[PDB]
C-alpha cells in the first residue's frame, strides 16, 4: 500500500512508511478506529460534521 | 451569495455572522469554542464588534444564535504590508466568553498546510454567507450556499486586470451567473471530505458579482494553516 492510490484507504490522512506503507490518522476530535483506516468521533461536536437533521419533511 | 439557495438549519455550524456599524458586514468560519477566522479587510477596525454564532435567519429568531463579544483581532502579519492588494487576507477574533458547542455551533476542521491544498485540489467545495444576492443588491435574509468549481490559475490571471498572488485561488462557472459576492467576505471555503469538511479558503474579493469571465477570490487557507494554529491554541 501506498498513499498514492485512494489515499492508503485512509478516511482523512495517509502517510507512507518502510515499503508496507500507510499510517493514517485523523483530525482533532476524531480517533483512528481499530480497523486503522476510518476516523471516529471522539467528542461530542466533533469539527465539520452536521448533526442537525437535514432530512426533515 | 448571487444564484445561491437557502442553507437549512444547522447546514454550516461553522459558519458566523458579523455585526457591527453595520449588521451582517461579513462572514467568519468558527475554529474552536474562543476563535473565529475571517478576512483580514472585515475587520480593520474593531468598534463592537459582534459576532453571532447558530445564525440562519437574520430577521427571525430561531433560539440557536449565539452572540458574542470581539476582545482581540490579529489580522496575519502581512496584510497590508502591501497596499490594496489583499494579499494574506486573513484574520482571528478572539470572543470573549466561550461558544457552547451543539449541532448548531460546530467548528470547521482544519488539516495541515499538505492536506488543506490536497483537498482544495479536490476542486469542488462549498461557499455561504448573507452577502448580496445580485451584484449592487440587495443581502440575504437567510442564509445561502452554492457550490463552485476551483479554477485554473491560468484562467483566472486573465480574468482580471488585478494581481493574483500565489496566497490566493479563484473559483466559479465561466458562465456567470453564480458566485459568491460582497457581504459574503470572511465566510469559509470549504471542502467535504466523507462526510466531514474542511476549511479550504476564505471568501475574499471579487469584480463584479456573477459577471460571466469574472471568478470569486480566496484566501488560500493551506498557506495559513500553521499561524491559525498557533495563534488559537486553548488552555
Ligand atoms: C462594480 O464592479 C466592481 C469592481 C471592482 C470591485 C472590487 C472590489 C474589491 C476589490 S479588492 C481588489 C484587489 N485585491 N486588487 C480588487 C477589488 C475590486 C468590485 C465590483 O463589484 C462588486
Ligand atoms: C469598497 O467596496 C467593496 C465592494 C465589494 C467588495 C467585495 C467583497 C467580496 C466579493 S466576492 C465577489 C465576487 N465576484 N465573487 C466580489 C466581491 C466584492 C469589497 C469592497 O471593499 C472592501
Ligand atoms: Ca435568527
Amino acid at each position: 500500500m501506498t498513499c498514492n492510490i485512494k489515499n492508503g484507504r485512509c478516511e482523512q490522512f495517509c502517510k507512507n512508511s518502510a515499503d508496507n506503507k500507510v499510517v493514517c490518522s485523523c483530525t482533532e476530535g476524531y480517533r483512528l478506529a481499530e480497523n486503522q483506516k476510518s476516523c471516529e468521533p471522539a467528542v461530542p461536536f466533533p469539527c465539520g460534521r452536521v448533526s442537525v437533521s437535514q432530512t426533515s419533511k | 451569495v448571487v444564484g445561491g439557495e437557502d442553507a437549512k438549519p444547522g447546514q454550516f455550524p461553522w459558519q458566523v455572522v458579523l455585526n457591527g456599524k453595520v449588521d451582517a458586514f461579513c462572514g467568519g468560519s468558527i475554529v474552536n469554542e474562543k476563535w473565529i477566522v475571517t478576512a483580514a479587510h472585515c475587520v480593520e477596525t474593531g468598534v463592537k464588534i459582534t459576532v453571532v454564532a447558530g445564525e440562519h435567519n437574520i430577521e427571525e429568531t430561531e433560539h440557536t444564535e449565539q452572540k458574542r463579544n470581539v476582545i482581540r483581532i490579529i489580522p496575519h502579519h502581512n496584510y497590508n504590508a502591501a497596499i490594496n492588494k489583499y494579499n494574506h487576507d486573513i484574520a482571528l477574533l478572539e470572543l470573549d466568553e466561550p461558544l457552547v458547542l451543539n449541532s448548531y455551533v460546530t467548528p470547521i476542521c482544519i488539516a495541515d498546510k499538505e492536506y488543506t491544498n490536497i483537498f482544495l485540489k479536490f476542486g469542488s467545495g462549498y461557499v455561504s454567507g448573507w452577502g448580496r444576492v445580485f451584484h449592487k443588491g440587495r443581502s440575504a435574509l437567510v442564509l445561502q450556499y452554492l457550490r463552485v468549481p476551483l479554477v485554473d490559475r491560468a484562467t483566472c490571471l486573465r480574468s482580471t486586470k488585478f494581481t493574483i498572488y500565489n496566497n490566493m485561488f479563484c473559483a466559479g462557472f465561466h458562465e456567470g451567473g453564480r458566485d459568491s459576492c460582497q457581504g459574503d467576505s470572511g465566510g469559509p471555503h470549504v471542502t467535504e471530505v466523507e462526510g466531514t469538511s474542511f476549511l479550504t479558503g476564505i471568501i475574499s474579493w471579487g469584480e463584479e458579482c456573477a459577471m460571466k469571465g469574472k471568478y470569486g477570490i480566496y484566501t488560500k487557507v493551506s498557506r495559513y494553516v500553521n499561524w491559525i494554529k498557533e495563534k488559537t491554541k486553548l488552555t
